[PDB]
């Protein structure tokens, strides 16, 4: 019954949680899980 | 438990004219019985299709999917003039092939098969439909002429044949249509820009695939329109963000953090750190939807936030189930769009 999605902001991004890598802004970012619901992307 | 085909056609007429109460509950019970009759032939056609796909591709790369059409979907279709006993797809199978040469090779094998299941209609959609949809549908009648005491006689099962790029287009159309709440199938009115985007990208998919070759002047004008529509709709960004948010909600640690009966929203946000970025996925109960929307507008107003999206968990769940390889498809479709826009 609720709206399936509300889009406010976004960019072209890809993430692979097996390789723990992310791709955005023409750069490669290393992924690390800080909490169950939180991640950091570092150079 | 034992309803005749006359009782089932009469039950379907009742739902069309808008029955209620005990009358509606009997009509739906007979239609559910008819729906269950398609299960054995659906699975039989699925193995028939898997056996024929393993013959055409010795690498075993053809992906085969199947689905029994939901009772609620059938009921909705009747009360919106398709006849229930004329419906070709209560059971539906699908083969996803590498290219058009593989597609035609699989069609020829299914057409030359000498079984009790007859192709009553071959639908050639290699030239895209007004929606932009392209591929091939085979309408089978299982146990068509050889029957006797067979309860599965003349059972209709649909077989869809598609290439990976035709499938990537269809997956992206379902993701946008679901998550953006644009009822493209429901109505033939509204969202002319999204309708035109999917039609032109569909035409360019069938050109690239070799399914339907367009002349050079048409390619040039379609690419110009595609660049225009894509900028207006922010297709590559919406498609990437939705896929990224869906990927994160499949994380194992995230799923234990969830309330056990989660059925609300997920708020996915990416922000700059004090080059470093923080990505969070915030679960919300269905009752806290107003709180979720308030938190979404705060992130939309923040200049440090690059991604801010709100997604209902039930919709994420059904798209992941319908499309196991949704991320391979949205990636391929986004790359295809970049090749035609940046020409
Ligand atoms: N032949 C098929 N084989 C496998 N999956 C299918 C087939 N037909 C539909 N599906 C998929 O099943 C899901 C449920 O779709 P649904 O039954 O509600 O509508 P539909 O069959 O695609 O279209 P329509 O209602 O217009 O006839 C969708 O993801 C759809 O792509
Ligand atoms: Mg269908
Ligand atoms: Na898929």
């Amino acid at each position: 019954e609720l709206t399936p999605g509300i889009f406010k902001k976004g960019i072209e991004i890809t993430i692979d949680l097996e390789e723990m890598v992310c791709y955005h802004s023409g750069l490669t970012w290393k992924v690390k899980q800080l909490t169950n619901t939180l991640w950091s992307l570092a150079g | 438990l034992k309803y005749s085909k006359s009782q089932i056609e009469k039950a379907a007429r009742k739902i069309r004219h808008g029955c209620e109460g005990a009358e509606r509950e009997e009509a739906i019970k007979m239609i559910q019985n008819f729906r269950e009759l398609h299960l054995y032939p659906l699975m039989l056609m699925k193995n028939h299709l898997d056996r024929a796909a393993k013959k055409v591709d010795k690498e075993n790369k053809i992906i085969v999917a199947r689905r029994l059409k939901r009772l609620s979907t059938i009921i909705d279709k009747l009360e919106r003039a398709i006849a229930l006993t004329r419906m070709q797809d209560i059971g539906g199978c699908r083969a996803i092939v590498r290219n058009i040469e593989q597609l035609k090779k699989l069609k020829d094998r299914l057409v030359k098969s000498r079984s009790k299941h007859k192709i009553l209609k071959e639908y050639d959609y290699l030239t895209p439909k007004p929606s932009g949809y392209s591929g091939i549908h085979l309408a089978y009648s299982c146990f068509d002429e050889e029957n006797g005491n067979n309860p599965w006689s003349k059972t209709k099962i649909e077989v869809q044949l598609r290439t990976e790029l035709q499938h990537a287009w269809a997956t992206s159309l379902e993701i946008i249509d679901t998550l953006e709440n644009i009822k493209l199938k429901t109505s033939n009115e509204g969202h002319p820009e999204w309708r035109r985007f999917f039609y032109l990208s569909g035409c360019l998919v069938a050109h690239d695939e070799g399914a339907c070759i367009l002349d050079d002047e048409t390619i040039k004008n379609y690419q110009t329109e595609l660049k225009t529509l894509e900028e207006a709709l922010s297709v590559r960004s919406k498609l990437s963000t939705y896929t990224f948010a869906m990927k994160l909600t499949s994380d194992a640690n995230l799923k234990k953090s969830l309330p056990k009966n989660h059925n609300g929203f997920f708020l996915v946000r990416m922000r700059n750190a004090i080059g470093k970025f923080l990505v969070s996925v915030k679960p919300f109960r269905k009752k806290e939807s107003e709180q979720a929307l308030q938190e979404l507008n705060k992130d939309d107003a923040d200049p440090e936030v690059l991604i801010a999206v709100l997604l209902a968990t039930n919709n994420i769940k059904s798209l992941k189930k319908a499309y196991p390889n949704y991320f391979g498809s949205t990636n391929q479709f986004g790359r295809f769009l970049s090749r035609h826009i940046d020409t």
